[PDB]
RNA sequence: AGCCAGGAUGUUGGCUUAGAAGCAGCCAUCAUUUAAAGAAAGCGUAAUAGCUCACUGGUCGAGUCGGCCUGCGCGGAAGA
């Protein structure tokens, strides 16, 4: 009823888009603001609509004009409706017409197959083309017996499907924990097999926990229908359980105790950095997820390894977004919403060679250790290399361990910003030492300082982190795509068509890179999406260089 | 403040555990000791003798 | 429009008039390319 | 010899027949199958030989699948396997890089019963001879 | 100058090419058939692109193009 309601234009969309093989079921009387009656072609009768409080209704014929148009519609319907039944094929050839009870079996024997998608219509807000939607339903719609089985696997370890037999071993799957304050928590069950039972006992497989389920409750559209039990495909609440989340396979208290599948995969797609101001907060926080990830397992929370904040893993803006609210309200948390750090990593362009000098001798433990290094940078991704290069042994054989430890130590903080000095080979070619003087630790000390330095000296650059990612997207999108992705500081790599959409590869600094769903889903209207993946550390544009120095 | 027993644990800032009596004569200032396998604490990988303390499963034998 | 002291043909399909008594430049193809005050 | 409607070029072999990573989804993403490629492609493909780069038609109305009648390959696809080197470039002008011949490359050229212009298989002889020389070759003609 | 036309062949061009098939990038700037068509002019696709160009035919039918020397003018030009 709308304006620019055209029914065709979905149809014209609806094998255009997605592409199914959709069936027109019922024709408009009043393409919009002319919104009156609609019409069954299947069932050729015309219906009307007075009004749009849903009251005045009725099956009047088709008005004067129209008429013809149906027909051809009609017949398209039972041409396809032929594609399942020959019954309904014949007689559409010799010049019968299908029963209106064969009729619908076709139909609905197709749809159920995922082969057709029957298309009706009309204002909801109008009342009209619900009731009709409503038989729509039942005359097509699978019931729970029309359904493929559901898999599950015993505690021996061997797939098997769960028969919708209100009699054969219990087995039921939650969905939906919510708590009421009349009756508490409810936990809505879908079940397979067997058949709850109130004021019975269940099991949890899952977190093998023995629930006492002690009401059986359906909600009706108004009113709280306490009834008595929920047969195999049927679906509800059972009042009582405690330890039953989401996902989880109950079965008889003595049932093999099998658990079903579920297995869904949607991981993320954006996060933030949240600092939970004074240490204070940082707990509200810690108890805010110790309920907020039971009531949502749709997310992730993780302390960044390398240094303290935390991640808040998303599927979406919005998502984190009002997590933000409730978060910060119904936990009264105050803290902060930036983004995420970045890995950086320290490491030189020139190799060097200096000394590493240390003896501290007024009268006793002379404090004597002293090592000459030959540093040399390694290709982005080398590692860690060192070089026992002492000849005779000038430098004791029990020292070395110790002048490594050292070496390898001092590496931690960069000479630059404090970061991971890596990606180099170091050579221990000379150093010498004192008879009662020296020690394992003064070399420790002696060794890191000749790379507390060689680093300082053989010209350091401030590395960072490269991905790989991989936007899917439909080649209309791409065009800007790779555009935005380049006014990224990133150098595309590919892209090798997929279905009939086609992928994109690529690296891309994580700095340049946040917030990015939120990005590809607006040069893509939705249509797009990415992954992500590590790589190497490279260099940063200079320009880049004295903006890190903070 | 609190020891973490054992050999190895992936605790951090922000981990809530569960902590009981006992201190460490050894480090000053330490007088409770961080229950393994309470919350988030971890039992400790790959114990054998004695896990029930270090909170470790019963091996799948 | 761009109003200065200098007004050139940019693209080949800036033209340049002068209306009442002000250089101007018309450009089919690039709105940016309009002129004034030349 | 008509108008437009239907037709890609962006393959690797007809060693690789029907491939998902360098191609794949958009192999057929419009009236044309991501399966359908060792039916009408390997329609002769495997008869004769998988091992040189070669695209083809895609003809394309409403009739299921397709009548892209297949054909050539292009001139440095020969200079690989026929010619010269396996990638090519490397610094093209930086010196004479690689080097052909005239016999090298004269029954190489000489083959394609589907494609070249001119009778004239003296002037369609030379048709081919900068293929190699786009990437900067010597002429050992 | 309009207008009615053509705008190609190796070559989807080899290529540190994830995908390039002229395009920030690759190098050179050579090379087939024609009336003539640039391994390159463009706003610019997920790529095949669709659509105009530099360059060529027809039409029309006598003028047309823009450097130099000089005169007078024009914009550049807002204050209590």
């Amino acid at each position: 009823d709308k304006t620019g309601a055209d029914l065709w234009l979905v149809i014209r969309t609806m094998q255009e888009r997605l592409g199914a093989r959709p069936v027109v079921m019922q024709l408009p009387i009043g393409r919009e603001d002319t919104f009156s009656g609609i019409i069954d072609v299947l069932r050729m009768k015309a219906y009307t609509y007075g009004n749009d409080l849903g009251t005045d209704i009725r099956e009047i014929p088709i008005p004067e004009e129209y008429l013809d148009q149906a027909r051809e519609y009609h017949e398209k319907l039972v041409e396809v409706a032929a594609d399942f039944d020959e019954n309904i094929m014949l007689k559409y050839l010799e010049g019968e017409e299908p029963t209106e009870e064969e009729l619908v079996a076709a139909i609905r024997k197709g749809t159920i197959d995922l082969k057709i998608t029957p298309v009706f219509l009309g204002s909801a807000l109008k009342n009209k083309g619900v009731q009709l939607l409503l038989d729509a339903v039942v005359d097509y719609l699978p019931s729970p017996l029309d359904i493929p089985p559901i898999k599950g696997t015993t505690p021996e370890g061997e797939v098997v499907e769960i028969h919708p037999d209100p009699n054969g071993p219990l087995a039921a799957l939650a969905f939906k924990i919510m708590a009421d304050p009349y009756v508490g928590r409810l936990t809505f069950i879908r079940v397979y097999s067997g058949t709850l039972t109130s004021g019975s006992y269940v099991y949890n497989t899952t977190k093998g926990r023995k629930e006492r389920v002690a009401r059986l409750l359906r909600m009706h559209a108004n009113h709280r229908e306490e009834v008595e039990e929920l047969k195999a495909g049927d679906l509800g609440a059972v009042v009582g359980l405690k330890e039953t989340i989401t996902g989880d396979t109950l079965v008889g208290e003595d049932a093999p105790r099998v658990i079903l599948e579920s297995i869904e995969v949607p991981e993320p797609v954006i996060d933030v950095a949240i600092e939970p101001k004074t240490k204070a907060d940082q707990e509200k926080l810690s108890q805010a997820l110790a309920r907020l990830a039971e009531e949502d397992p749709t997310f992730r929370v993780s302390t960044h390894p390398e240094t303290g904040q935390t991640i808040i893993s998303g599927m979406g803006e919005l998502h984190l977004e009002i997590i933000v609210d409730r978060l910060k309200r119904e936990f009264k948390v105050d803290a902060n919403v930036g983004k995420p750090q970045v890995a950086y990593r320290e490491t030189i362009t020139k190799p060097v060679d200096v000394e590493g000098k240390f003896i501290r001798q007024t009268g006793g433990r002379g404090q004597y250790g002293h090592v000459k290094i030959k540093v040399e940078p390694l290709p982005r991704g080398s590692g860690f290399e060192f070089v026992n290069a002492i000849v005779g042994g000038v430098i004791p054989k029990e020292y070395i361990p110790a002048v490594q430890k050292g070496i390898e130590e001092a590496m931690q903080s960069g000479p630059l910003i404090g970061f991971p000095v890596v990606d180099i080979k170091v050579t221990l070619y000379d150093g010498s030492y004192h008879e009662v003087d020296s020690s394992e630790m003064a070399f420790k000390i002696a060794g890191s300082m000749a790379i507390k330095e060689a680093v300082q000296k053989g010209d350091p650059v401030i590395l960072e982190p490269i991905m790989r990612v991989e936007v899917t997207t439909p080649e209309e999108y791409m065009g800007d795509v790779i555009g935005d992705l380049n006014a990224r500081r990133g150098q595309i790599l590919g892209m090798e068509p997929r279905g009939n959409a086609q992928v994109i590869r690529a690296f891309v600094p994580l700095a340049e890179m946040f917030g990015y769903a939120t990005d590809l889903r607006s040069k893509t209207q939705g249509r797009g999406s990415f992954v992500m993946f590590f790589d190497h550390y490279q260099e940063v544009p200079k320009q880049v260089q004295e903006k890190l120095i903070k | 403040t609190s020891y973490i027993g054992g050999e190895g644990h992936n605790l951090q800032e922000h981990s809530v555990i569960l902590i009981r009596g006992g201190r460490v004569k050894d480090l000053p200032g330490v007088r409770y000791h961080t229950v393994r396998g309470a919350l988030d604490c971890s039992g400790v990988k790959d114990r054998k003798q004695a896990r029930s303390k270090y909170g470790v499963k019963r091996p799948k034998a | 429009m761009k109003v200065r002291a200098s007004v050139k043909k940019l693209c080949r399909n800036c033209k340049i008039v002068k209306r009442d008594g002000v250089i101007r430049v018309i450009c089919s193809a690039e709105p940016k390319h309009k002129q004034r005050q030349g | 010899a008509k108008k437009v409607q239907a037709y890609v070029k962006l393959q690797v072999a007809a060693g690789m027949a029907n491939p998902s990573p360098p191609v794949g989804p958009a192999l057929g993403q419009q009236g044309v199958n991501i399966m359908e490629f060792c039916k009408a492609f390997n329609a002769k493909t495997d008869s004769i030989e998988k091992g040189l780069p070669i695209p083809v038609v895609i003809t394309v109305y409403a009739d299921r699948s397709f009548t892209f009648v297949t054909k050539t390959p292009p001139a440095a696809v020969l200079l690989k396997k026929a010619a010269g080197i396996k990638s090519g470039s490397g610094k093209p002008n930086k010196d004479k890089v690689g080097k052909i011949s005239r016999a090298q490359l004269q029954e190489i050229a000489q083959t394609k019963a589907a494609d070249m212009t001119g009778a004239d298989i003296e002037a369609m002889t030379r048709s081919i001879e900068g293929t190699a020389r786009s990437m900067g070759l010597v002429v050992e003609d």
